[PDB]
């Protein structure tokens, strides 16, 4: 049960698109994104792997899609 | 004229009344409450009338509405109090950041007052990691420290309060209010063993918060 934030996303970026930006990696119990974004996976696997493979994407407009797990 | 707001102190004859929009402070006399002092909890919803508040009127709960909260559990940091510990700063609200793994990124920032706590007299300063929730305007809810569970045995009690066998500043004894209590136990003796946390006001000296006896 880990969390994955997104930050610095595009102006259509809605509920919908985080859904299906990171349901590929792991099943999703909650997520919104709040104005920066949030992702719940189930499995602490699934959130090590949605960050490896988002951070950096490219959504457009230069904007890098910031995707990191939080401190502890 | 006539706002809305949460108690967020209470102090001997007089308390401060956090506003509606969790960005201010309004101070009010026991004189001019509408009701009985000890019977008013924290934050309590209440009506008031601005003079300086006067005629102070409880309300209902859930009466004033409020955001949501989601149900996701997250973890942060505190980096302003709030100003009910904390008169120095300017900003009234606290804030909670969540930061990266390498503890130097923000990834978000969230206010909390006094409806944000679970426990409304926890001392929170910078520094301190939290575990909160979200409700729907991105403020801070149901804020709790994480601190390390402390263990040691009652050396003495003193009225309404008294002492436990762990060290803290020069060699002293860890002083503890009967108000952190667990349970419904009125028999707390010297040698019984009790489970604690450990709070420091950084502006003085330190405290313990919410030790439950451990006797089995």
């Amino acid at each position: 049960f880990t969390n994955v934030y997104v930050k610095n996303f595009t102006e259509d970026f809605d509920d919908e698109k985080l859904k299906e930006f990171f349901e590929p990696y792991g099943k999703i119990t909650s997520y919104k994104v709040m104005s920066f974004g949030f992702v719940a996976f189930e499995t602490t696997e699934a959130a090590e792997a949605a960050v490896q493979a988002l951070n950096g994407k490219d959504m457009g407009e230069g904007k890098s899609l910031y995707v990191a797990r939080a401190q502890k | 004229q006539v706002y809305r707001g949460f108690i967020a102190v209470m102090k001997e004859n007089f308390g401060f009344i956090e506003t509606l929009s969790h960005d201010e402070e309004v101070f009010f006399h026991f004189s001019n409450y509408m009701g009985n002092p000890n019977w008013l909890e924290l934050g309590q919803e209440v009506e008031y009338t601005l003079a300086p508040a006067e005629n102070v009127r409880m309300l209902p709960k859930n009466s004033i509405p409020q955001p949501a909260v989601l149900e996701t559990t997250h973890n942060g940091v505190v980096a302003r109090p709030l100003r009910c510990i904390n008169p120095d700063q300017q900003e009234y609200a606290g804030l909670i950041e969540i930061l990266d793994e390498l503890r130097t990124t923000v990834i978000s920032q969230h206010e909390f007052g006094i409806t944000s706590l679970v426990n409304k007299r926890d001392l929170l300063q910078k520094g301190d990691l939290v575990s909160f929730r979200i409700d729907e305007s991105g403020r801070a809810a149901c804020v709790n420290a994480v601190r390390q569970k402390k263990r040691a045995t009652v050396d003495s009690i003193k009225g309404q309060f008294g002492f436990l066998n762990f060290e803290v500043e020069d060699g002293k004894k860890l002083f503890f209010h009967m108000s952190e209590v667990q349970g419904n136990t009125v028999a707390l003796h010297p040698g019984d063993t009790v489970e604690f946390s450990v709070v420091t006001n950084q502006r003085n000296g330190k405290s313990s918060a919410c030790n439950v006896l451990k006797i089995n």
